[PDB]
């Protein structure tokens, strides 16, 4: 109807990437605080009926393998996905644990033509991350 | 048939561009004051609704403080894009 | 005091890094079923309400025709960008 | 409260940019049927009560010049804001009748901080365009 249909067995699946400490190389800092949040958050999603499986410090090549391992599957009885991910980044750039990671090839698989049993469901997706170097000043 | 980039929801902790800040204590602006919300209204609005409440809690109630001269005051308003085509209602 | 870069609402024509349609005899698809949304529902709903039911009405009543291989066949998804910290009715 | 306030004696002002004809040296389509939602639109924000100004192919700097003419302006008894641009474009970028040009100088003089009349009030940015070369296929 107007409305998405969220009557189905199974809310959902909600895999939250709770990414922290980064390779020396990467040079990316520690993020202190991340895990407050994917607590407060598994919670938040346990609540509302979620299958959260939560992942730590993932590298690069290993969210986008998740990922691959997460489109492929039947979301048959499904009603939605929610991805959490809290990191460090850029523009369009998310970070691995072991170097920056291209937001487009994570999405992808999802895609209707890709990702068919959550066809016609929503794809919610969470970022928690550093669009780059600006700063908000404030007026009023 | 459907276009394949449809349905697809992205709530971006911060505006493109910009950088997205974090309490060492309660941790992120954007995700504690996210869940607070569908706290309250995870049954009682939509969704955007919903997101839209988290983002004035963030542009409003949240101000930057340190130290330094370049990371003390900063603000913060989230990016809520939506391609979905239809309403959620979780429940 | 709030962030300079919020209030701001765009909404974009299609998805991005996408083509966006037009037609030459009604014109473009998510102009003419936008204004014909504003139409019924511009003192019904808020206006994220509306600009979805312009996301469905363009991403499911409209398909490409043409005698071209590559421009042919071709959908079309519009994109949501909001940091409104509140709700919108225009009334 | 949680809604916004529209009970300001002027709704607002709807600028819309009818950019049809390219010059040969950009190298653009003279897009047909831009002037079928001109008309449509024009008619749209005038019942809803916007001070409607069109405004046909105008090349780069043009769009930029009106946009300060129209950041500097007392929008105090105004209630909010519309900018419908009609264009060909690519991602960020968005076309003069004589060169492309970037989407976030225009945007830039309504900031909070820059079009402090309009600040609290919502810009409501209505961009029509070409954000690559993409096409959906479509499945189901
Ligand atoms: C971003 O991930 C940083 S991305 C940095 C970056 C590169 F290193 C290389 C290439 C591109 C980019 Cl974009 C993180 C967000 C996150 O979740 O990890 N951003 C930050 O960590 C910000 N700093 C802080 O959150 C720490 C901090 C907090 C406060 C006070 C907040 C408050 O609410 O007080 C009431 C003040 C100062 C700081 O330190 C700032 C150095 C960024 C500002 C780095
Ligand atoms: C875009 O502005 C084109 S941007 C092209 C571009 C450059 F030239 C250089 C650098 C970057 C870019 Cl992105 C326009 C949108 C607009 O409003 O002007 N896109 C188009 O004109 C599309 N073509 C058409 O709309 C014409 C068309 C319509 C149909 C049928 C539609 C329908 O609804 O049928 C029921 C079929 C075929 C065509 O022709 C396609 C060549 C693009 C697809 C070019």
């Amino acid at each position: 109807d107007n409305s998405y249909k969220m009557d189905y067995p199974e809310m959902g699946l909600c895999i939250i990437i709770n990414n922290k400490n980064f390779h020396k190389s990467t040079g990316m800092t520690s993020r202190s605080g991340t895990d407050v949040d994917a607590a407060n958050l598994r919670e938040t999603f346990r609540n509302l009926k979620y299958e959260v499986r939560n992942k730590n410090d993932l590298t690069r090549e290993e969210i986008v393998e998740l990922m691959r391992d997460v489109s492929k599957e039947d979301h048959s009885k499904r009603s939605s996905f929610v991805c959490v991910l809290l990191s460090h980044g850029e523009e369009g750039i998310i970070f691995g644990t072991n170097g920056p990671v291209d937001l487009k090839k994570i999405t992808n698989f999802f895609r209707g033509d890709r990702c068919r049993s959550l066809t016609g469901k929503p794809k919610l997706f969470i970022i928690q991350a550093c669009r780059g170097t600006e700063l908000d000043c404030g007026i009023e | 048939k459907i276009p394949v980039e449809a349905d697809f929801l992205y709530a971006y902790s911060t505006a493109p561009g910009y950088y997205s800040w974090r309490n060492s204590k309660d941790g992120s602006w954007f995700i504690q004051s996210l869940c607070a919300m569908l706290k309250q209204y995870a049954d009682k609005l939509e969704f955007m609704h919903i997101l839209t409440r988290v983002n004035r809690k963030v542009a409003t109630e949240f101000e930057s403080f340190s130290f330094d001269a370049t990371f003390h005051a900063k603000k913060q308003i989230p990016c809520i894009v939506s391609m979905l085509t239809k309403e959620l209602y979780f429940y």
